């Protein structure tokens, strides 16, 4: 948690709102969380192929 | 064995050698915590007014900011050290001839963060307490405490760093192919946004650090882009 | 076009105004920052020991503290203009007559947030402060940090503004067609855990400040169920 | 954020528990979470309206 | 009825057992509120350095403070009460003959609690105090908080009264039944990162301050290992 | 909260890489999300029950 507040997350929507405009604002929110999608993309390929090669080559050896 | 495996066996190797940097640094200074305290507390002490002195309001303040302090001194002087390394784990990746072009890059921008450093305490720094220490409000004592001293000293010292790094990476970028001045003028509103949210995540939770560190970057944006189209 | 486009439209608009009023207030009270902290502090001042003064423990708080509170001065002087355009924003969709009953509402809204500052100034804050000053446990000096006395101050204006308000606007549901006394008084055990919960979320996080905000405000709706009887 | 704690929000629940009782409070947690659905359904439809306004009459403009 | 509904009709009359016992408490100590500051305060006046007092920067500090020590003194006096009323809402799902080993367990769980707590006022805090105090850089004053101080009293008195407890709880698991000295050597490790994540969870968001808060607590898993090999 | 930091979990992350090296940290990672897996499991059940304990006996009352 980097020092999150109240007052400062409605600045950035007040000032987003006011220098974007209701025609970019929505946008950026619709870019933004594209940045989130690809984040936990990559967050649930690696877990899954992070274990795909810890417990298939343990268990492999074992064979 | 296998990807994924390896390169956290490579991170982790890289991770030692900083941990093992940051503490070898730590402890060639500890000795001399109060030193670079005293260095450190110069300009303000110098503009300190008459029968205004330091505080220390936490118990163990006295002993802790001292070594608080060299264990962040010990960080700046290491991140030579540290980016070699985050370079080098990287760099498997980077196979494709930019290796070459940033080895001298990752090594610039190591003097400039020390420039703005040397900056802010050698010209920004005088100005600074000189203004701030002599303008209280009437019946007002100045006794700063040292522990709230060095979170101002060491934003400043963030601040300035990373401020003389913006335009020169700027123009960088906008010299050979990356960006251009145009391209830079039309994400002008997009940056404005992004410094409160930069600033919201690097200030404490207070409306009016956000508001006043958020500009500066906004500044140096504008500054940079100007000085591309010299190019 | 179409709606929930147009709406954001008339918000920047609003947005807008709302800034224009804050700046342009701020502006014209950024010159006499102390002289707004010389009154704000004078409650007290007055009542401080004897060889007690107001101390300033950040770097930067002789200067910013006095234009933090000009930019609040400003806030709660422009807030009429502020609660105008989220008013007019929202007008439209009260076409249903509730138009004409709200308009004076707001604005005796106002004036019972006025009151309490003035009360909370004038009636507590000597009383307050010449408690809490001439308190302290025997070998302890009391040096108030003007930062921290900023936010105490904000606090209780805060504090008593809302406190103004409460029960009146009980009253004023409670009287005409929207609630009974019966209905509120049924309502007892909600509001506590009510109060708990708007507390925690308006005071540090700290078990003993969310306690002692929140038992007023159930003080506070207790008064006013009281007062609604006597309609 | 709201200045959220631990001994805060545990208090809460001690206070709600003992004021509330087990006949009350997990009506109230039930009627709480119903206003945090309804603030999802809210932002669920006002998200995909807002998306169906911009994208479609930008592209009606340009057919 | 049923289950889940009279489980939770316990727990509330627990819970309000916890709560009259702590009110009563600290009604019965609210009156000696500066007379335990006093106490608490003593080891550091004592070896506070000649002209260096105790300060109060905040407004309401110098009141609170006082009545906040009470509050917690009750809770710490009001441990056993507390301890029975947990052991008593879990009594019936112990009737595996494990409620006789642990009615003393918890009883003897609370002199350690306390011996803790005597063993850092007696013996930790005049030496640490000591050195604090007289520690400063040169040109600075110290000047304790009253407010941070409480802080700082009550993380030592939770960290010793912890502290003594892990060796105890080691070689009792260790003894009977539970685990041996192999089983536990070789979880070091994950001791080691567990002790970081408890002291993040404990301490105030510092680097410095978790990771000089963890070490204790893998020192102290470490002798508690070495003498349960004693056994 | 608490009291969750930045620099606070990122030092974990180091020590834990470098204490548990890759290939035990990661079992952890999944050890901890059982973890978390269980007490949702359990907030699921109690939940669900706790609701089927009030209203259903409440409701069979009146019947």
């Amino acid at each position: 948690m980097f020092d999150i507040g109240f007052s400062e997350l409605l600045l950035v929507f007040i000032i987003g709102l006011v220098v974007l405009g209701p025609q970019r604002l929505p946008v950026a929110v619709k870019t933004v969380a594209g940045w989130i999608r690809a984040l936990r993309s990559l967050a649930t390929t690696v877990q899954n192929e992070l274990t795909q090669e810890l417990k298939l080559q343990e268990f492999q050896d074992s064979l | 064995t296998q990807p994924l495996i390896t390169h956290l066996i490579e991170l982790r190797k890289r991770l030692l050698n900083c941990i093992i940097a940051v503490i070898v640094i730590f402890l060639c200074l500890v000795y001399f915590a109060n030193d670079i305290y005293h260095l450190v507390s110069a300009p303000l002490i110098k503009q300190l007014p008459q029968g205004s002195t330091m505080i220390a309001t936490d118990v163990a303040s006295p002993f802790f900011t001292p070594i608080k302090l060299t264990f962040m001194v010990s960080l700046i002087l290491s991140a030579p050290v540290i980016l070699y390394q985050v370079w080098a784990f990287i760099a498997p990746a980077l196979y494709k001839h930019e290796r070459r072009l940033v080895v001298p890059l990752l090594v610039s921008s190591s003097l400039l963060f020390y420039i703005g450093m040397a900056f802010a305490y050698f010209v920004v720094f005088p100005l600074a307490f000189g203004f701030l220490a002599n303008t209280a409000p009437e019946g007002v004592q100045v006794s700063t405490d040292i522990a709230s001293y060095l979170s101002f000293v060491m934003a400043l010292f963030m601040a300035f760093g990373v401020s003389f790094e913006v335009p020169v990476a700027i123009v960088l970028l906008c010299w050979m192919g990356i960006t251009s001045p145009e391209d830079l003028r039309k994400k002008r509103p997009y940056v404005l946004v992004g410094a409160f949210v930069v600033g919201m995540l690097l200030t404490p939770p207070d409306v009016f650090s956000q508001t006043l560190l958020a500009i500066p970057m906004y500044c140096l944006f504008e500054i940079g882009v100007f000085f591309s189209r010299f190019y």
